[PDB]
């Protein structure tokens, strides 16, 4: 591979696949545009006003929010799938393996990219037109109060790495090509691709983050934290399954089935 | 087979 050409190809594809980039999100979050400010959502009244001002649905806040997260997740799975197809070699893999890689990869990827939309105090919503506070999300009734908080905890640590979109494009590709997913039929060709992606990621980080020479190592070690969030999320979903008499979008059910 | 929607997205 030409590792610089690969990195560029992945960045261009990431830009085509994901309409809200970390670059745009950071501009919005630091107020460095290009306004006006996003509408801030911190209580039920401001959530309701936000729906007016402006854009089955529960009239209960916790479920309304949970439903919004589902809809956005369904969109994210489609974007991620488009992106996966652009990774060299991916569409030549066994189709059962392609499905396996997406099934087990999407949570890791979603939560990695969600950090781009977060600062310590809240998260951009609705394509950046709104900003939903972390404390508001924490205040939701049980069991939903703990729905977002682990994502924020991860995000604060992960955002400390100061990755940009060009870094993230390669890291997300590395996540997709994970040869250790349960059920993979041909592990070798997945690892051959991941090996090239890791090389590209390493060079990219070395060149563009000269002050932190071991950022690559630091980034690879975030997988435990990321997988921990996913585990806590699946556990919460089980509690929600028992407690809520709740409907899950078919694509999400499909992902969770035998996960 | 067990993942109808994901399969369609992929092809
Ligand atoms: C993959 C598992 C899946 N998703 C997540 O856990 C998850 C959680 C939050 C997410 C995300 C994912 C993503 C991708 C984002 C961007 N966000 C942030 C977000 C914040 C607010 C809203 C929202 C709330 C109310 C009204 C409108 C909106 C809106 O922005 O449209 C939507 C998304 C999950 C599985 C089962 C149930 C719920 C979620």
């Amino acid at each position: 591979a030409d590792l610089r050409a690969l990195a560029k190809h992945l960045y261009d594809s990431y830009i085509k696949s994901f309409p809200l980039t970390k670059a745009k999100a950071r501009a919005i979050l630091t107020g460095k545009t290009t306004d006006k400010s996003p509408f801030v959502i911190y209580d039920m009244n401001s959530l309701m006003m936000g729906e007016d001002k402006i854009k089955e649905q529960s009239k209960e806040v916790a479920i309304r929010i949970f439903q919004g997260c589902q809809f956005r997740s369904v969109e994210a799975v489609q974007e991620i799938t488009e992106y996966a197809k652009s990774i060299p070699g991916f569409v030549n893999l066994d189709l059962n393996d392609q499905v396996t890689l997406l099934k087990y990869g999407v949570h890791e990827i979603i939560y990695t990219m969600l950090a781009s939309l977060m600062n310590k105090d809240g998260v951009l919503i609705s394509e950046g037109q709104g900003f939903m506070t972390r404390e508001f999300l924490k205040s939701l009734r049980k069991p939903f109060g703990d729905f977002m908080e682990p994502k924020f905890e991860f995000a604060v640590k992960f955002n400390a790495l100061e990755l940009d979109d060009s870094d993230l494009a390669i890291f997300i590709a590395v996540i997709i090509l994970s040869g250790d997913r349960p059920g993979l039929l041909n592990v070798k060709p997945i690892e051959d691709i991941q090996d090239n992606l890791l090389q590209a990621l390493e060079l990219q980080l070395k060149l563009n983050h000269p002050e932190s020479s071991q950022l690559f190592a630091k980034l690879l070690q975030k997988m435990t934290d990321l997988r921990q969030i996913v585990t806590e999320h699946v556990q919460l979903l089980q509690v929600i399954k028992k407690t809520e008499t709740m409907s899950l979008h078919p694509l999400l059910q499909e992902i969770y089935k035998d996960l | 087979e067990r993942h109808k929607i994901l399969h369609r997205l992929l092809q």
